[PDB]
């Protein structure tokens, strides 16, 4: 299908960014859309092969789009502003009117200062003793707190193997400091297994949180650890008790 | 009794010399009423018959927008056609489309059309059933599979049974005095000597509408359709048409040749001879 | 230009009827439906013009006068919870396929909790001493969870759990705070909870 | 496919010396669409010749009407110069009022 | 009157 890179991009105000789209091979039509939080996608620009024939959706002449060879497309946003923050969606179709296939989107967050960027702290909460005895089941809860921006991907790992069964992760994060514009976030997840799967000392449950932030390319002058793109995880081992 | 509306599309690519040229003309029977050319300065749909000027401002804007969108649409078509045939991006190629409807006396749809040609050869055509497509080759079969999955024929059928016939009826009424009244041809036979024993007799028809006409020369009562020179029916420029038919005949036998004229406006078919 | 309802609720394993109005539709306009699952790019579902179209998951039903239509999902699953957009891409003969979504019907699909067992549980941190969390779980879909009006108390929205090994689904909300005043017994007081909610002391 | 143009040079009305008329050049049955058509007066090309818009027949072949306001005189010759890809050289058809 | 056909090859 259609792919887009990167998944997440955190940018300092005033810097230039590049958003890449690799469409499905042999697709004449390429669409860019903008999706600001709480809204549906909004048309930005259209490509018929290499030709950019409609760019009536572009917010300003800061938005530069290209598709030089009729395939890979780049949306360059020069001198990024706070208003540019959103999900950018690439779609390609077999022709202007045929069904559009969308990529997974690029999530861009433009911040005033990169000192606002914080990796999450992660914690795992072991299932309730009353739950096990009452339901025969054991719900573990993961807690990712204090991250900025909202760029995470949380996953549960049981005995070194990722699990999707029995997992529930909040669709949207909570704001810890709702007053401020660059508010840090909180996010919770649940993993539910049957009691005896938890009641095993050799069993191993890990909450992994992929945080997308800075890189060595960015510069850092603060005392605390550079908030680079990293994995932060907490783990609980089963208990016989 | 019967009438028709047609729209003619011509898309012509010109590598290096800009974008493809898109042209559209509309006809009711044999009368041009609307036009569009993409190379016009501020391009839009223009009137070409007085009775279409009656149409409101919403009409002309929507008509223009379709034409402007088509310019993009047929630019895509030409490029897609190139890949479908493995042709270079340096050649100039043409795509043509004719679509419209035929009505009967009651204003009912007789049949509908939507035909495509690429470089003058059949590409894809809508069947009379208004539900299926005829591809002229394997390249057009790709389009056919696309169009069958996308339910294209539905749109065609919806237009032809709805808007096509509805708009035609409105046009026929608003311009009834010209469109629904037939213009009879003014006929005469001229004499042109060639040699001592051979003279050409030329049978004329002038100022007739519609274009449909039959001119046949006859000797002694037999059809001379092999020794008849016939020219294509030609526009006078005033919406009426012209045609002539020639036959080389021996001297002193001009009285033995007859020109039969068949036309809608003629109460009975005419028979003419050279008047000395 | 189409109008559609603000939200829609339905049980799982049961059909969903998503209505759409388009009273200014041209005789040649197509009805399109797209959908967007949470945190994913949009995806095409179906399209039609006059007569009804069929898939093994979704159907489109168009009225005689064509002024309205319906997106019918046959066997709605929890995975089907999404936003559904009703679009007229040609826009009455003024546009080429570029999509205007724009305001759709948010789906919610509720699990069929046939055996509700509402309970608030306390979970202690696997490593740290102080840290604690409250879990309100196993309540049925009739129960709404209200957000806390206090800045220092965190109550999440309800989220649906799916244990596919046991074919068991369950609702839950998580609560926590740094307050010494805060407890699991009072955590969800802002919500209307079932009178038979089990509270382990 | 390729199709050579069929050309006709004629007036709108029966020609009369000194009387106002319309000179027509009708090119039909050609393919491809690009075609150079000029009306001539004593060999010289006439400016501001206004043509019809591109149309085609049932067979896909194109037709165009080139016309100008003209006044037939016993002094002057009129003609239609036509060039196409199907023609290696331009064709010149003189205006015969008997045709 | 025309109608818009956005379908391509």
């Amino acid at each position: 299908g259609v792919s887009q890179s990167p998944r997440y991009k955190v940018a300092k105000r005033g810097q230039d960014v590049a958003l890449r789209c690799d469409p499905i091979s042999g697709h004449v039509s390429l669409f860019w859309y903008q999706q600001a939080l709480g809204q549906g996608p909004e048309f930005l620009t259209y490509f018929q092969n290499e030709a950019q024939l409609d760019k009536s959706g572009l917010p300003s002449d800061r938005f530069f789009a290209e598709r030089p060879e009729g395939s890979v497309s780049t949306l360059k946003i020069q001198r990024t502003q706070q208003e540019d923050s959103a999900v950018y969606l690439c779609a390609s179709s077999l022709g202007q009117a045929y069904e559009q296939y969308f990529g997974p989107g690029t999530r861009l967050t433009v911040t005033e200062d990169l000192k606002n960027v914080f990796p999450p702290e992660v914690a795992v909460f072991e299932p309730s003793e009353a739950e096990i005895s009452h339901t025969q089941k054991a719900t573990l809860v993961c807690l990712a707190t204090g991250f900025y921006p909202d760029h995470v991907e949380l996953s549960w790992w049981v005995n070194g193997k990722e699990v999707h069964s029995g997992v529930s992760t909040d669709p949207q994060p909570l704001k810890e400091q709702p007053a401020l514009n660059d508010s840090r976030y909180a996010l919770s997840s649940r993993l539910r297994v049957s009691a005896t799967f938890w009641q095993n000392p050799r069993n191993h449950f890990r909450c992994q949180v992929q945080f997308y932030g800075l890189s060595e390319n960015d510069e850092w002058t603060q005392d605390r650890a550079k908030p680079v793109t990293q994995i932060v995880s907490a783990e609980a081992w089963g208990r016989a008790d | 009794g019967s009438h028709s509306m047609r729209y003619f599309y011509t898309a012509m690519s010109r590598p290096g010399r800009g974008e493809p040229r898109f042209i559209t003309v509309g006809y009711v029977d044999d009368t041009l009423f609307v036009r569009f050319d993409s190379d016009a300065t501020s391009p839009r749909k223009e009137p070409r018959a007085p009775w279409i000027e009656q149409e409101g401002p919403e009409y002309w804007d929507r008509e223009t927008q379709i034409s402007k969108t088509n310019t993009q649409t047929y630019r895509e078509n030409l490029r897609t056609a190139l890949r479908y045939y493995n042709q270079s991006e340096a050649g100039s190629h043409i795509i043509q489309r004719m679509y419209g409807c035929d009505v009967g006396p009651d204003g009912r749809l007789l049949r509908g059309y939507d035909q495509y040609a690429y470089d003058g050869k059949d590409y894809i055509a809508l069947n009379e059933d208004l539900s299926s497509w005829t591809a002229a080759d394997t390249a057009a079969q790709i389009t056919q599979r696309k169009w069958e999955a996308a339910r294209v024929a539905e749109q065609d059928r919806a237009y032809l049974e709805g808007l096509c016939v509805e708009s035609l009826r409105r046009y026929l009424e608003n311009g009834k005095e010209t469109l629904q009244r037939a213009d009879p041809p003014k006929t005469h036979v001229t004499h042109h000597p060639i040699s001592d024993h051979e003279v050409t007799l030329r049978c004329w028809a002038l100022g007739f509408y519609p274009a449909e006409i039959t001119l046949t020369w006859q000797r002694d009562g037999e059809d001379q359709t092999q020794d008849t020179e016939l020219v294509e029916t030609r526009p006078a420029g005033d919406r009426t048409f012209q045609k002539w038919a020639a036959v080389v005949v021996p001297s002193g036998e001009e009285q033995r040749y007859t020109c039969h004229v068949q036309h809608e406006g003629l109460p009975k078919p005419l028979t003419l001879r050279w008047e000395p | 230009k189409t109008t559609q309802p603000n939200s829609m609720e339905s049980n799982e394993e049961e059909p969903v009827h998503l209505p759409c109005n388009h009273s200014t539709i041209s005789g040649t306009d197509y009805i399109h439906w797209y959908r967007q699952l949470p945190s994913q790019g949009p995806e095409y579902v179906i399209h039609g013009l006059t007569s009804n179209v069929n898939n093994r998951m979704a159907s489109l039903a168009i009225a005689e006068d064509r002024k309205s239509s319906t997106l019918i999902l046959h066997r709605a699953t929890l995975r089907d919870a999404a936003v559904y957009y009703c679009i007229l891409p040609l826009a009455g003969g003024t546009s080429y396929g570029k999509l205007t979504f724009g305001q759709g019907t948010i789906l919610t699909v509720h699990p069929n909790i046939q055996n509700p067992d509402p309970a608030v549980y306390q979970l202690r941190d696997s490593k740290s001493s102080d840290k604690s969390v409250c879990l309100f779980t196993d309540f049925d879909s009739q129960t709404n969870v209200s957000q806390s009006k206090d800045s220092d108390v965190y109550i999440t929205d309800k989220t649906v759990l799916d244990m596919r090994s046991m074919d068991f689904k369950s609702n839950s909300a998580v609560a926590w705070s740094n307050k010494s005043d805060f407890a699991c017994a009072n955590a969800f007081n802002n919500s209307i909870i079932p009178e038979d909610t089990f509270f382990p002391s | 496919i390729q199709r050579t143009p069929k050309i006709q040079v004629y007036s709108r009305h029966p020609a009369e010396n000194g009387k106002s008329n319309f000179l027509n050049c009708y090119v039909s049955g050609f393919h491809p669409s690009d075609i150079e058509v000029d009306l001539l007066k004593n060999g010289e090309r006439i400016e501001k010749v206004e043509h019809s818009d591109l149309s085609f027949s049932k067979d896909w072949s194109f037709y165009l009407l080139y016309y100008t306001e003209f006044t037939p005189t016993e002094k002057d010759e009129y003609a239609c110069r036509v060039n196409h890809v199907t023609l290696s050289q331009p064709k010149i058809v003189k205006w015969d009022r008997d045709m | 009157e025309e109608y818009l056909k956005a379908w391509t090859f």
